[PDB]
């Protein structure tokens, strides 16, 4: 029951340039369909997976293994934490695309617009479900590929084709390291997966399996807000369309950046080295992120670029937990903040897409990037303010919702772990709450020149907004059951290494 | 239209003093009337800051011609029910400026007043007396 | 849990019938002190029969925030009731439960100051810069002194630790002879912050005085104006009910199903006690400040005796 | 932290504080008169949408939430902190490119030694 997530968005992909001849508007309620059964199949295989089981699978025979005793053909494998991120991309893509209907329709040739955003959550699946070396840098490439296609989308506007030149000239160098480390750590160990690699690792350490390492990290790292790297996001969130950043700062940060390292890292390479220096190593980035992202956070003018360095301050805290969650093995102490920062992603997912398509709908009602101009925008557009007040108030973390149980676990970890970077923590933390309370002030006060004559969108530019309010907030009246039934065995399997190689055997 | 509990502001009225060009020698018999001497928080009156918290007016002065938008501006504002008290020989019809190009007199002619109290100035019980008075009119007005 | 919300309805109308009677004792006192008769002892509840009377006025710049914050304000009061040390140790006390106290007391004003400064005219806006300044700022000294006196309380033994039901196990004053010390300190920061909660005597500053005597709430006007006159006089009494707390809990023991009742009014008493010499005589007897000189008094005379007393106190476990 | 079913509690006690305070709201419009509309805003009361005998309103304020001076020796520090992180952005390709090969270069050389 589980090749029908690559199939389904492969059939509306290759079939969408044949449909488009109908000329009317079946080219959005094929697209709208064919993303709504990926939802089907991934809450299937989120229960299968949680019933019972690692799954493994084979493309061709029943069995990876011919006449030998080693791999041969293409193995899939997709325990606990795979399963999340299946089950958390297949619902933002969702309401992502049901909601571009009224949205991106003053536009031209948007035929080519629907079979891009499909490839998005194509090549974002493969990631997850994969347990290959090779396969990872093809699906880690069509996700790239499409994401430099939709940022320059609207060619004729002055600075369209200006943020797409930034991203692309210096993605497709960083996404070479990788195929460099591919082939320079094929010729000295022979075999080309991630489970019997980890086998062949053990033996004989060599330079190259250091050397392999050091630029692998290294670039997954640009594919993420890491502290030196991150200014690609912040000059290519202001220039797209609202129902792109939606589904690019919650998603492409934290499968192809993430992810990537603590798959990486959990699995083929620690039965080796040291993780103790792999910790010191990404904690230092995750203390400059903090105060680098949410510190010009607050100096700001527009209302995009605002959240483009609130999106990049947030990626600390998941540094922070998952480098503390290396230096201390199995514990108390490192292992409460591992399931720490898992949570935190799925959190930060909702509430970045709620804050997002409602800056959508405020930047097409009035048009104007500018928040010191427009001032009492809740005077005659009040449901939208309020979607923004909750989105506001749950990232900083206020008890009734859900922000709240999802960091106290990075403050105890820090706080038992060092009593420094507990004080580090507390100082990002800070300069949040000063930016989102500036510019809800700014949005409180008396009717400006340029608000007065506006009104609220339709419904199918409202109905998302809904159903993201009540999960946030329905997920937030049972924080401390949901952190030790899913949460903490999640996190228990990701380094337990024996039973990933046993269960590929 | 006047319902019922308002018996309950003949037992707590709230006042707020509108100057529109005296000569400040009312003013003085407004601010004495809360010292120690002629002491009048007893009854419960509270020299208050704005008009929309206020529910008896207090005017003084004859009316200038630059101020006389502003009396009628800040006529709105106080809520339901309010009286008008105008205090001194000068809402009355002026006193020694009833012939000028600038001072429209007597205030009846702008706003609807209650109780005039006479005199240049009234002595500060001649106002606990005009209080009174119109208070029990406003009583009766209930009733 | 249904026994939890006979206590929450009964307690609210308890402390409801009291705080007001308290302020119009306050101000009959203010009044003799120079010269004067003064009002009858029950006048607030004259005015605010009169407030809920009249007719209130919306302008017509204004937001759905102008009609809902003084509801939020009095319901983040009404749910503040139910973790307060009345006396007995309080229905919903578990193992957190002090850091609920400090976040619900700090989220009231910020949902007064944002009715407020959520309507027209900039006399709103003027007077809600003001306010947050002096909510910042009055916030780091409690801090230090509440955590380390929940410390230090716990370790000779409790089982629910810093919570505020494990304050009247055991107190600051058996500790030796250096706690004597740290205990007149911290008498003096817990008086200077339950006079700057409150904002009564120097720090009159965002109520009565906005250039001259506009205040903050020149705007509110019918029954919106009775329902926050009687939220502040709710936190009036809640505050002053967490400095007697911390500071000396003595109660008799006396078991039985009315022993309740007599600790209820034996903690009623030295609230009246406690507000006695804060609210009225330092009211009386000293004008306002300034907003400039009322930032640097709180971070440079009241936030480094915190530090001294938390230190000295630190140095005598 | 707190609890394993205590962050339901809060949410019980909440509501039944908004129902009392909104029951408070619905029995007081009852008895007393209704509401009406004006504006002017009580504020200064000499003007409320005029033109000109001197200058007068509407210049409006802006997100100014800053009254206050700390010992008035921490805003210095502050400007000259964000001064040289608000320039650093430039915005030229080669400092993208000479970022990211350096951040390669320091995990290398950590890497070989410990
Ligand atoms: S009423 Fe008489 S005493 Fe009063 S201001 Fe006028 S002239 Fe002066």
């Amino acid at each position: 029951w589980l090749p029908f997530i690559i199939i389904i968005p492969l059939l509306g992909a290759f079939s969408m340039p044949i449909v488009s001849l109908l000329k009317g508007k079946a080219k959005e309620i094929w697209a709208s369909m064919i993303s709504f059964a990926t939802l089907i199949v991934g809450i299937q295989v989120f229960r299968e997976v949680w019933s019972k089981g690692t799954i493994v699978y084979t493309l061709g025979a029943p069995n990876p293994f011919g006449k030998a005793t080693f791999p041969i053909r293409i193995v899939w494998e997709v325990d606990k934490f795979g399963a999340l991120m299946v089950l958390i991309v297949t619902f933002v893509s969702f309401l992502a695309v049901i909601y571009s209907i009224e949205y991106m329709k003053h536009d031209t040739g948007l035929e080519k617009f629907y079979t891009l955003i499909l490839i998005l959550e194509l090549g974002m699946l493969g990631i997850a479900i994969t347990g290959d070396i090779f396969n990872f840098y093809v699906f880690l490439e069509i996700m790239s590929i499409a994401s430099y296609a939709l940022v320059a989308f609207r060619n004729d506007t002055w600075e369209g084709i200006e943020a797409g030149i930034k991203y692309m000239f210096a993605g497709s160098l960083a996404s070479s390291f990788v195929l460099l480390g591919i082939a320079l750590l094929y010729g000295q160990y022979g075999t080309l997966t991630m489970g019997y690699l980890a086998v062949k690792i053990a033996e004989n350490p060599t330079i190259v399996a250091k050397v392999a390492l050091a630029l692998f990290i290294g670039g997954l790292l640009f594919k993420s807000g890491a502290a030196p790297v991150h200014m690609w996001l912040a000059d290519a969130h202001p220039a797209a369309p609202s129902s792109i950043s939606a589904m690019l700062s919650g998603l492409v940060i934290k499968i192809g950046g993430i992810y990537a390292i603590a798959r990486i890292v959990f699995s083929i390479f620690s039965p080796t080295i040291n993780l103790g220096t792999i910790g010191w190593i990404i904690i230092i980035f995750a203390c400059i992120t903090l105060i680098v992202g949410n510190a010009m956070a607050v100096v700001q003018e527009d209302l995009k670029r605002l959240l483009a360095y609130s999106s990049v301050g947030q990626i600390g805290y998941i540094l922070l937990g998952l480098g503390i969650g290396m230096v201390a093995y199995g514990t108390r102490v490192g292992e409460i903040a591992l399931a720490g920062a898992i949570y935190h992603t799925v959190n930060h997912a909702l509430m970045k897409a709620l804050l997002f398509l409602v800056a959508g709908a405020v930047i097409h009602e009035i048009g104007t990037r500018n928040m010191n101009e427009l001032s009492g925008l809740a005077k005659t557009m009040p449901k939208t303010t309020f979607a923004f007040l909750i989105g506001a108030a749950a990232i900083v973390g206020l008890p009734p919702l859900n922000g709240f149980a999802s960091k106290w676990l990075i403050y105890e970890s820090s706080a038992l772990f060092n009593p420094i970077l507990g004080a580090i923590a507390v100082i990002g933390t800070v300069f949040c709450t000063a930016a989102y309370v500036r510019a809800l002030f700014t949005f409180f006060g008396r009717p400006s020149e340029k608000v007065t004559n506006a009104r609220d969108p339709g419904i199918a530019m409202m109905l998302p907004m809904i159903i993201l309010v009540v999960t946030i907030i329905v997920m937030g009246f049972f924080p401390w059951q949901i952190s030790d039934r899913i949460m903490v065995p999640t996190a228990r399997a990701l380094w337990d290494v024996i039973d990933y190689i046993s269960s590929l055997m | 239209r006047i319902a019922q509990l308002c018996k309950f502001i003949g037992r707590s009225p709230w006042v707020f003093h509108v100057n529109s060009g005296s000569c400040n020698g009312c003013d003085i018999e407004i601010i004495a009337a809360l010292t120690p001497r002629y002491d009048a928080e007893r009854f419960g009156v509270k020299l208050v800051g704005s008009p929309r918290h206020a529910d008896i007016l207090l005017v003084t002065g004859p009316v200038t011609n630059q101020s006389l938008e502003r009396v009628k501006l800040v006529y709105e504002q106080t809520p339901d029910p309010k009286i008008v008290i105008a205090i001194g020989a000068c809402p009355t019809g002026g006193s020694v400026f009833y012939e000028s190009p600038f001072t429209n007199a007597p205030l009846d002619r702008i706003i609807p007043v209650d109780v005039f109290v006479p005199g240049c100035p009234p002595r500060p019980e001649a106002i606990l007396h005009g209080v009174v008075l119109a208070l029990e009119k406003l009583a009766k007005m209930i009733k | 849990i249904v026994y939890g919300v006979i206590g929450l309805i009964l307690i609210y109308i308890y402390v409801s019938v009291v705080s007001l009677l308290f302020s119009g004792i306050d101000r009959k006192l203010v009044a003799r002190m120079q010269r004067r008769i003064g009002p009858p002892i029950l006048q607030p509840f004259y005015d605010f029969l009169k407030l809920m009377s009249k007719e209130t006025i919306i302008p017509k710049t204004a937001n759905f925030m102008f009609k809902a914050a003084p509801i939020l304000m009095l319901a983040t009061v009404i749910a503040l009731l139910a973790y307060t040390p009345l006396g007995f140790p309080p229905i919903f006390g578990t193992k957190g439960d002090i850091i609920v106290f400090i976040y619900l007391l700090t989220l009231a004003d910020f949902f007064l100051v944002v009715g407020v400064m959520s309507s027209g005219s900039p006399y709103g806006r003027i007077g809600a810069a003001r306010g947050i300044a002096l909510l910042v700022s009055r916030e780091p000294a409690m801090m230090l002194g509440v955590f380390a006196v929940m410390w230090a309380i716990s370790k000779l033994g409790v089982e629910k630790p810093f919570s505020l039901s494990s304050l009247y196990e055991h107190t600051i004053w058996d500790f030796g002879p250096v706690a004597w010390v740290a205990g007149v300190v911290l008498i003096y920061v817990f008086m200077a912050w339950l006079a700057s909660e409150i904002e009564v005597g120097f720090f009159n500053i965002p109520e009565a005085e906005q250039e001259i005597a506009e205040g903050t709430l020149v705007e509110y006007s019918g029954r919106y104006l009775g329902i926050i006159k009687l939220a502040e006089s709710i936190k009036e009494f809640i505050a002053a009910s967490l400095v007697v707390a911390v500071l000396f809990p003595w109660q008799l023991n006396i078991p039985g199903v009315q022993g309740y009742l007599i600790n209820l009014l034996l903690h009623t008493l030295k609230v009246f006690i406690v507000l006695l010499v804060s609210k009225t005589i330092f009211r009386t007897i000293t004008g306002r400040l300034k907003i400039s000189q009322a930032v640097n008094l709180l971070w440079t005379r009241v936030f480094t005796a915190s530090v001294i007393g938390a230190l000295l106190l630190a140095l005598g476990v | 932290m707190f609890g394993y079913w205590d962050p339901l509690y809060f949410i019980i006690v909440f509501i039944i504080g908004l129902i009392l305070a909104y029951l408070l709201n619905l029995w007081a419009k009852k008895s007393g008169m209704g509401t009406r509309e004006v504006g002017e805003g009580t504020k200064i009361f000499i003007s409320g949408e005029d033109p000109e005998k001197v200058i007068p309103g509407f210049e409006h304020l802006e997100g100014y939430y800053t009254g206050r001076n700390t010992m008035w020796g921490l805003v210095n520090g502050v400007k000259k902190f964000f001064a040289t992180l608000k320039n650093d952005h430039t915005g030229l390709l080669p400092d993208y490119v000479s970022y990211l090969l350096m951040t390669t270069a320091f995990i290398l050389v950590i890497l070989l030694l410990r």
